[PDB]
């Protein structure tokens, strides 16, 4: 309940229930996830933790970014990337940092991260009020701020630029 | 309001 409604309740629910096979009702959500993302990077920039950036093709259904983590004043980027499940809002879609695989056991075949046991019953007792805002909120950054100092200590992450 | 394709650029150019 801590790492729970703490970091939902900033973020505006979302409302269609519609996957990217449902034409006019998929745009309709479409939207909605355009705003909530802008929403939450316009907080993010307010305090001062603007650490990740999405985009998509126009159908909406590849996205592809990247987020940013600063340790000890060095700061890091990683390329992110996720399709969206036919299923979607109901399943929630599966974040790539490929970069990364093979180095962290708490990973997947193809550097799709492996979540804390919160976040999928979470998902799916809440369709389909969290989005792609959400998916970044309590999937990636909380997955982020574990293993990326982790990796950092371990000396196996290469730092690419100066900060 | 606004079209998906403004919010895709809102979104980018941000």
């Amino acid at each position: 309940d801590e790492a729970t409604r703490r970091v939902v309740s900033e973020i505006p629910v979302l409302k269609t229930n519609a996957g990217p096979r449902d034409r006019e009702l998929w745009v309709q959500r479409l939207k909605e996830e355009y705003q909530s993302l802008i929403r939450y990077v316009e907080n993010n920039k307010n305090a001062d933790n603007d650490w990740f950036r999405l985009e998509s093709n126009k159908e909406g259904t590849r996205w592809f970014g990247k987020c940013w983590y600063i340790h000890d004043l060095l700061k890091y980027e990683f390329d992110i990337e996720f399709d969206i499940p036919i299923t979607y809002p109901t399943t929630a879609p599966e974040i790539a940092v490929p970069e990364l695989d093979g180095k962290t056991a708490k990973m997947y075949r193809g550097g799709k991260i492996c979540l804390t046991d919160h976040f999928k019953p979470l998902w799916a007792r809440n369709v389909p009020k969290f989005g792609l805002a959400h998916l970044m909120a309590l999937g990636l950054g909380p997955w982020l701020a574990v293993e990326i100092p982790d990796l950092i200590q371990k000396g196996v992450i290469q730092h690419k630029e100066k900060c | 309001g606004e079209s998906l394709e403004d919010l895709m650029a809102k979104m980018k150019n941000m």
